[PDB]
């Protein structure tokens, strides 16, 4: 059993939760995971989940 | 009708074949391989009873031995001079003798081609090529000749299946009693030369065959019905296949 | 050589009262003689006692030569190279010690110590060595010094634990539980950096055999020849039959690299330089008027004539002097400028002399490694190109990659040993070397000393090398030498753990998961993984099945070499096989000679060694019946089981069947009363059965009473076997179904899939999910569980025998309970592999 | 093949004008006179043949792992034989230790 | 056995499109199967008013008809790829337990025991050639549909429905209405005309 | 007819190419041997007594050299590039005279390779003898040769050289002796015995898509358990 937290520990270069328990990380929403919820159309789950609780952030582009 | 349409070459009715460089010989002078020196006996026979099949001049120094598995001949019921007829219609440049298509054990059948010379004046294309490569050449398109059945599909079945009509009443009549023939191999062109086949109704199951023939309407549907095959009988629903 | 002991007559063996409980102590008894995993420490403990000193005092002498870079003296200048020579002489091996940090004598190293402290469980390398160093001058001349070394230590070599080498082997039961060792267990696992490490059993393929695969080549027929014992070098040729029509012959070793040689520059570099016999080496005839001659020498011709790009220069070449220099150009790789040395006429003889030792000791060396043996050798490279091409002919189908008749099974002894070979030349030869190069460069060689030259040596091995060769065997260990973390779950696990097989296209990765129609004795039928990538890939050995070590072969060789029955290779000609029809013999894959009668000498050897006096009872003996060859097998790793021998009265049968015809042939009407009936029986009794439980009869004694005898998978093709004792007793007096031995049915299951009760009444797909439940099931992990400190290890107090319990409970702890279940709909909490446990 | 009567390498064969020429790479030249008249050949149904399963016919007697048939050799009169099937046609041969085998061999 | 003896006597002749061994092989996997009558004894044995296992194959619950026949009455021939077990030891013989042409059909594979009855080695090691595929194949089950699924998804996911109810790639249609009828998959009823 | 051996064709060949008589009964047995020892004839191993002896190949072998080289003679018209062996000692000569030498010159294969054939399967120790007196007999046929004029010293020449170069290229097979073993260029040189070099991979060696693997499979590796069948 596994259940984390909003917050804990990131990699450095993606700036995503690490892997797994051992870690103390999160747990993945995989390839698949995303599939399902575009097919299901939720995708402001999709923005609070892989951008809000995964690494989203603002870029400024001219 | 299903096994009229069976894809039989000349090279499965074959135990053995030998490529000899020997021409005619209408005496018993010439030079022959030693092993089949023999087979001068049954020449004279087939001089003696073929007064129009004479051998030609153009006749070059090369000649294919060939010895018919009984076996097979008699499994797939096919006669002697159904391989002759067919092999001289489609092969015009060489010359055919053979034996008597003998019931007695241990009396093989041979068949012998002498080539001809205009089969050394066709290759010009590719002039790095010597007689032998060419005569090897004659000898591989002499095993492909088709002698029954049209060219790729190997077995062809009987199934019963069940279609609808409409009667004369204008009730709806599911008849069962019809027989088509599931074919091993796809060749919509060679099914629809034959004029014992619908050429309307032919159901292939290869979607590249049906792309080139049919359109890209009929491959759609092609590819509509395997995947329906493919799924069974839990598949999707119809809009996931379109 | 006639066999001698003739047994009382079968129709007089009282066996009817045997039951299938009682066979099972046939199955006990094979249990106790080969152990659950004692092979492991028969098989290191060869590699300690003979295999290392074998490969260190023999398969690494160095003979180099360096150029002498020193240029400051007249002396200097003629001296122009050196030439480094040396060998070892003594090697010894010692069990485990440690320091203690009293800056005193070392003392023992306890295999708990080592696993609390994260130490490695390694035992002493000790090395003589005597080395030659020879300075060459401009003139000619050459001195020569000679140093003798005494014994030193290099390294530390790892110690399987149980082995001779380990402390627990001088212990008694008491006092190994004593020393927080566990006193039930029996070992086979190495301690490395505080963890426990199984270096597990490896598939091979057989040596000293053609395995022929098809693939711009067409087929391919590989063979890898090893000079005889298992730690001697081998050296694999590969024979492509390519679409260009060639045959190439390419020699993979530690000398040559990759390179494809046409197939008759090989005979015409041993002096088979005529046509006409290069090709009767490998159609046996050249007057033969058969077919299959006809497509052999139509495919050989064509060959011949083929342009190879790379050895054109000498294709045409019918001076085997010119294709030697030729190739020794190619596989020299030192010789970086070609015509600079040609004109000198004793470098042209040293490239020649350098290529024929090469090729002598690398091409085929179990038929030879001498001069003698080149015609010999050129004999048996002909047999492997004419069995190629039987398979290209369609004539015979290519090799079951997935038989045991033709496969291995290597354990740490094997498996330590190349890795040792690769390790000990990086971190003892090399630094050696480079050591020696850098005191003659900065020291003349004519000052240098007796004393500098040993110095030299052993600082050359310092702290830097003496870690890499036990770090190094310790990586080899771990990183996997297929091995595996020793994972104790519970005991079943750690058994079974110890007797697994492991191995090294989508058609090609089913076909190795099935299980294999060899299998049946020899490899579990039911214990695979049931979920994942590993479905099928590692293999269990079934409960009787053991592997073999290598046995005396130089006995039995001259043996059959001293037989009447047997022509040597030497005296018959190729003509002399073919038209006489002989049969080609062969021990350990070398063939020896020719006899007239294949069967009858297979059949005369399988009687003498049941006597067991004049041919050892673990040798296979296998009569190739589609070509008529007789195999003798002696090598390490064939799977061996035991099968209880079934006699009959076959010749006493087939004899009244004459007096019953003579006699009515003269009109006799009773000549039906001529003829007896047929038995089959096999010798074992139930009084039998009953004194191995009372430990007075051995596996042992009924080999040696020729009751039963041990069976491999290559000799098993020549088997009969009658599934049970019930089977035999059904066909009793069946004369169409002779059996050549009686199956106890238990023996196909390995370990762990004998837990499950009744297992043939189950689906058996659910008999192999229990062969994977049963190891991951909680109990008494192990017996020295207090002095351990592990990782992820489950101790279940309580464990029971189950009321219906198996075989395999005699060997194992039982890990579980008896619950009482109900079989029930109770509120719908158990549905969907749901169970409802009690509270209380 | 053709062997060269003095180097005993494998002549080149070539055709000129009805005749076949052997040249070797010694200069050698010969002609054939007869048994060198066979440029290629090919047997079909290799796998199958009588003269692949002699040797294992020959030994099928004294093979202890071959079916058994309860009928009486003609020959020795022994109350059984040996029954093998070869080939994809099932062919059924019928031999016994004496010599005795069934399709006349 | 009847086949046997007609192939001993050389009275097996296979059609057109056959070999003997093809035909004689059509004839063996014919001639072993179950009849319908096989439930006959198994109903016999059974109360169906009572019988716990026969409920809950009847009703739907869990099992199948051949379930209850192997674990009855027989479990039959052995089936792999449509085949009899090939014969994989030493050019003949499928075991070391039958002989070389050997011509019962228990040494093809056909188990004549029930489970409830046990299997004899023989038939233990013919059901695990066959068990061993299910968990060849149920491993296969994942990487080969992973494979053709990323493939079919990632040349599908940009089909989306537009306002005009239309599939198209961005502008380029795929289909003029979705599904040919513009209705959702999930709104559907079978409904007889 | 009843074949003996005769050591004068020996004796006699040795002094026309003016070395000890050893050198020519020591052909093929001079590996591993000094060429000092093997002119003295010391060191010589004894005569074959094994069909399989590489000696009897080693003898076989020079004649046919000898044979095929003398053919390359007669026929150098037919070449269209003639052998470096050839050329220059017909360079000398015109058209028609090169397309000679086939009816004035002697066939020297009488009845060799038959013979060598029946002496190796039956005696071995008489075939390495009579492949050795062939050899000498074919040279001092090519030698005394002496009708055309024209051709006695273009033919005595060639017996000289093809005969020397049998016995060099066997000399080169004997034990060197001192030279320097830098010449080939590369800083070291190793022996056959050497270990030292030897290739690491041939020890631990014993001589696209995977269908298993979960690629395309976006799942955890913690929940593998999921996969199971059961
Ligand atoms: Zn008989």
């Amino acid at each position: 059993r596994y259940a984390v937290a909003s917050y804990g520990p990131t990699d450095a270069l993606t700036g995503q939760p690490l892997d797994g328990k051992r870690s103390h990380g999160g747990l993945r929403l995989g390839e698949m995971e995303h599939w399902v919820l575009t097919a299901q159309g939720a995708m402001q789950t999709i923005i609070e989940k892989s951008h809000d609780d995964s690494d989203g952030c603002i870029s400024y582009i001219c | 009708i299903a096994n009229s349409i069976e894809l039989i070459t000349f090279e499965r009715l074959i135990l053995q074949w030998h490529l000899l460089y020997e021409t005619y010989s209408s005496t018993k002078k010439n030079v022959m391989y030693p092993d089949f020196a023999s087979d001068v006996e049954w020449m004279t026979d087939f001089l003696e009873n073929h007064p129009l099949l004479q051998p030609p001049e153009d006749i070059a120094n090369w000649c294919i031995r060939l010895e018919l598995n009984k076996t097979t001949m008699i499994l797939k019921s096919i006669s002697l001079e159904s391989i002759i007829n067919s092999l001289r219609a489609k092969h015009p440049n060489t010359y055919i003798m053979h034996s008597v298509e003998n019931t007695a054990s241990g009396i093989p059948i041979i068949i012998r081609i002498y080539l001809r010379e205009s089969a050394f004046r066709r290759s010009t294309n590719t002039r790095m090529a010597t007689d032998e490569k060419i005569a090897v050449n004659v000898v591989d398109k002499l095993l492909n000749s088709t002698i029954r059945g049209i060219p790729g599909i190997k077995n062809a079945n009987v199934v019963k299946l069940m279609r609808h009509r409409v009667d004369a009443q204008g009730k709806l009549v599911r008849l069962d009693n019809i027989y088509a023939i599931k074919t091993n191999g796809t060749n919509i062109f060679g099914a629809m030369l034959d004029d014992n086949i619908d050429p309307y109704t032919i159901v292939s199951s290869s979607i590249g065959d049906t792309m080139e023939l049919y359109g890209i309407e009929a491959a759609r549907q092609k590819i509509i019905s395997e995947i329906r095959t493919v799924m069974g009988d839990k598949g999707p629903n119809h809009r996931h296949l379109l | 050589l006639r066999p001698q002991i003739t047994y009382g007559p079968i129709e007089t063996v009282d066996n009817e009262e045997l039951t299938e409980a009682d066979m099972l102590s046939f199955i006990s008894a094979a249990v106790n003689s080969t152990g659950l995993i004692g092979y492991n420490i028969k098989s290191f403990d060869d590699l300690m006692d003979n295999g290392i000193p074998q490969i260190v005092k023999q398969m690494f002498n160095v003979d180099i030569t360096y150029k002498d870079q020193r240029d400051h003296t007249e002396i200097d200048k003629l001296r122009e190279s050196v030439q480094i020579q040396f060998n070892f002489t003594d090697v010894n091996i010692e069990r485990p010690q440690h320091r203690n940090y009293s800056q005193g004598n070392k003392i023992n190293l306890l295999p708990n110590k080592a696993r609390l402290c994260g130490l490695s469980y390694s035992g002493p390398v000790n090395l003589a060595a005597e080395v030659i160093l020879t300075a060459h001058y401009s003139n000619g001349r050459q001195e020569v010094k000679r140093a003798s070394i005494p014994p030193f230590q290099v390294s530390t070599f790892p110690i399987m634990r149980g082995s001779n080498r380990c402390h627990t082997h001088h212990l008694s039961k008491t006092a190994k539980k004593e020393i927080g060792e566990d006193p039930n267990e029996p070992g086979g696992y190495f301690i490395a950096r505080g963890g426990e490490w199984v270096v597990d059993l490896l598939e091979n393929i057989r040596f000293n055999t053609l395995h022929i695969h098809y693939h711009n080549e067409i087929i391919r027929g590989e063979f890898i020849s090893q000079p005889g014992g298992a730690f001697e070098n081998s050296s694999q040729i590969i024979i492509r039959y390519m679409t260009t029509g060639a045959i190439t012959i390419e020699i993979n070793s530690t000398k040559f690299s990759k390179l494809r040689i046409p197939w008759y520059l090989i005979f015409r570099m041993f002096g088979m330089t005529g046509d006409d016999s290069i090709i009767e080496q490998v159609v046996f005839d050249l007057e033969s008027n058969s077919l299959v001659n006809t497509f052999m020498i139509e495919i050989l011709e064509k060959s011949i004539h083929v342009l190879d790009p790379i050895f054109q220069p000498v294709q045409h070449e019918l001076n085997r002097e010119k294709i030697i220099q030729f190739l020794s150009e190619k596989v020299s790789k030192f010789v970086s400028n070609p015509s600079a040395y040609k004109s000198d006429e004793n470098a042209v003889q040293y490239l020649n002399e350098r290529q024929l030792t090469i090729l002598d000791k690398i091409l085929l060396p179990h038929m030879g490694q001498t001069a003698d043996t080149r015609v010999r050798k050129l004999r048996f490279l002909g047999l492997l190109i004419h069995k190629i091409l039987l398979v290209i002919m369609n004539v015979f189908p290519p090799t079951d990659r997935d038989s045991y008749r033709t496969k291995r099974v290597h354990g740490s002894g094997v498996s330590l040993a190349k890795a040792f070979k690769a390790i000990f030349n990086t971190s003892v030869i090399a630094p050696i070397i480079n050591g020696f190069k850098e005191l003659l460069k900065q020291t003349a060689f004519e000052e240098l000393t007796q004393r500098n030259i040993i110095e030299a040596f052993s600082a050359a091995l310092s702290k830097n090398t003496a870690s890499d060769l036990n770090r190094s065997m310790e990586q080899s260990i771990i990183s996997g030498v297929s091995t595996q973390s020793l994972e104790r779950k519970n005991l079943l696990n750690t058994i079974s753990a110890l007797r697994t097989v492991n191995t090294h296209q989508t058609e090609r990765a089913d076909m190795m998961r099935r299980v294999h129609a060899s299998y049946p004795g020899y490899i579990c039928v039911a214990q695979s993984a049931d979920t994942g990538e590993k479905v099928g890939m590692s293999k269990q050995l079934a409960i009787t099945a053991n592997v073999c070590t290598a046995g005396e072969v130089l006995s039995l060789k001259q043996r059959l070499l001293s037989d009447p029955a047997i022509q040597q290779l030497a005296d018959v000609s190729n003509k002399d096989i073919v038209r006489k029809g002989l049969a080609r013999v062969f021990i350990n894959g070398e063939w020896i000679g020719c006899c007239t009668n294949a069967f009858e000498l297979a059949q005369r050897y399988r009687m003498l060694r049941r006597e067991g006096k004049v041919v050892h009872p673990h040798t296979t003996i296998y009569w190739d019946s589609m070509v008529d060859e007789v195999e003798f097998w002696l090598d390490v790793g064939r799977l061996t089981r035991p099968l209880l021998i079934v006699d009959n009265n076959i010749e006493k049968y087939n004899q009244a069947c004459y007096k019953a015809a003579e006699a009515r042939k003269k009109g006799d009407k009773d000549w039906e009363k001529h003829k007896i009936p047929f038995i089959q029986n096999t010798r074992f009794t139930p009084q039998m059965a009953k004194d191995i439980l009372a430990g007075t009869l051995t596996l042992e004694d009924l080999v040696a009473q020729g009751i039963c005898e041990f069976i491999t998978p290559e000799e098993a093709e020549n088997c009969l076997v009658a599934f049970s004792i019930i089977e035999l007793r059904k066909h009793k007096h069946d004369v169409t179904r002779r059996f050549t031995h009686v199956d106890v049915p238990q023996a196909i299951l390995g370990l762990a899939a004998l837990v499950s009760p009744y297992a043939n009444c189950t689906q058996p797909a659910r008999v192999t999910y229990e062969t994977n439940q049963g190891r991951q099931t909680g109990g008494w992990y192990c017996f020295s569980w207090p002095y351990r400190v592990d990782m992820n290890r489950f101790f279940q107090f309580y464990n029971e025998m189950p009321l219906v319990k198996t075989i395999a409970h005699n060997y194992v702890i039982p890990n579980g309970l008896n619950t009482i279940v109900a079989y029930m709909i109770y509120g719908g909490y158990n549905q969907e592999d749901s169970v409802i446990v009690s509270q209380s | 093949m053709k062997i060269c009567k003095a180097c005993s390498s494998c002549m080149v064969r070539t055709y000129v004008d009805g005749n076949i020429i052997f040249r070797c790479s010694c200069g050698e030249s010969v002609q054939g006179d007869s048994q060198n008249l066979l440029v290629s050949s090919k047997v079909y149904h290799t796998g199958e043949m009588e003269d692949k399963y002699k040797i294992f016919i020959k030994n099928a007697p004294f093979d202890p792992t071959n079916c058994q048939i309860k009928k009486d050799c003609p020959n020795c009169h022994l109350d059984y034989l040996t029954q093998i099937c070869i080939g994809s046609q099932k062919i059924i041969i019928l031999v016994c230790r004496c010599g005795y085998m069934s399709n006349r061999g | 056995e009847e086949i046997n003896n007609r192939l001993l006597h050389g009275d097996i002749m296979p059609p057109i499109g056959l070999t003997t061994h093809d035909f004689y092989e059509k004839l063996q996997l014919n001639a072993l199967k179950f009849p319908d009558r096989i439930l006959k004894p198994i109903m016999n044995s059974i109360n169906p008013e009572t019988n716990g296992l026969f409920q809950m194959v009847a009703t739907g619950a869990k099992g199948s008809n051949p379930n209850m026949i192997h674990i009855m009455a027989g479990i039959g021939q052995i089936e792999i790829n449509t085949q009899r077990i090939q014969p994989q030891f030493s050019f003949g013989r499928t075991l070391v337990y039958y002989p070389r042409f050997a011509l019962e059909a228990q040494a093809y594979g056909f188990i004549c025991n029930s489970y409830i009855a046990g299997l004899t080695s023989p038939e233990f090691i013919f059901g695990e050639m066959n068990g061993r595929f299910d968990l060849i194949n149920k491993a296969l089950s994942t990487s080969s549909t992973g494979y053709a699924n990323r493939k079919a998804i990632f040349g599908l996911q940009s089909c989306i429905v537009d306002y005009y109810r239309r599939v198209s790639i961005d502008t380029r249609l795929v289909q003029q209405l979705y599904g040919e009828d513009g209705l959702d998959a999930r709104q559907l009823e079978t409904v007889r005309f | 007819e009843p074949w003996t051996f005769d050591y004068g064709k020996i004796i006699k060949t040795a002094k026309i190419l003016d070395i000890s008589p050893a050198v020519i009964e020591a052909i093929g047995a001079m590996e591993g041997r000094s060429y000092a020892d093997i002119r003295e004839g010391q060191g010589a191993p004894p005569p074959p007594t094994s069909m399989d002896d590489p000696r009897l190949m080693a003898v076989d072998s020079a004649v046919r050299i000898f044979l095929y080289n003398y053919n390359c003679l007669r026929h150098v018209s037919t070449f269209n590039k003639p052998p470096i062996h050839v050329e220059r000692l017909v360079k000398h000569l015109s058209y028609e005279e090169k397309e000679d030498l086939e009816k004035v010159l002697p066939n020297v294969v009488n009845e060799y390779h038959t013979t060598f054939k029946h002496l190796r399967v039956t005696d071995p120790a008489s075939a390495l003898l009579y492949s050795i007196e062939f050899l000498c007999i074919s040279f001092l046929t090519l030698y005394e040769i002496k009708e055309p004029s024209w051709v006695v010293n273009i033919v005595r020449e060639f017996a000289l050289t093809e005969l020397n170069t049998i016995i060099q290229s066997e000399k080169l097979l004997s034990k060197p002796g001192a030279f320097n073993f830098m010449i080939f260029g590369e800083d070291f040189v190793c022996s056959g015995e050497d270990s030292s070099m030897d290739d690491i991979s041939a020890y631990s060696s014993p001589g696209l898509d995977d269908p298993f693997s979960i690629e395309d499979v976006d799942i955890s590796l913690d929940v593998l358990d999921n996969l199971a069948p059961q």
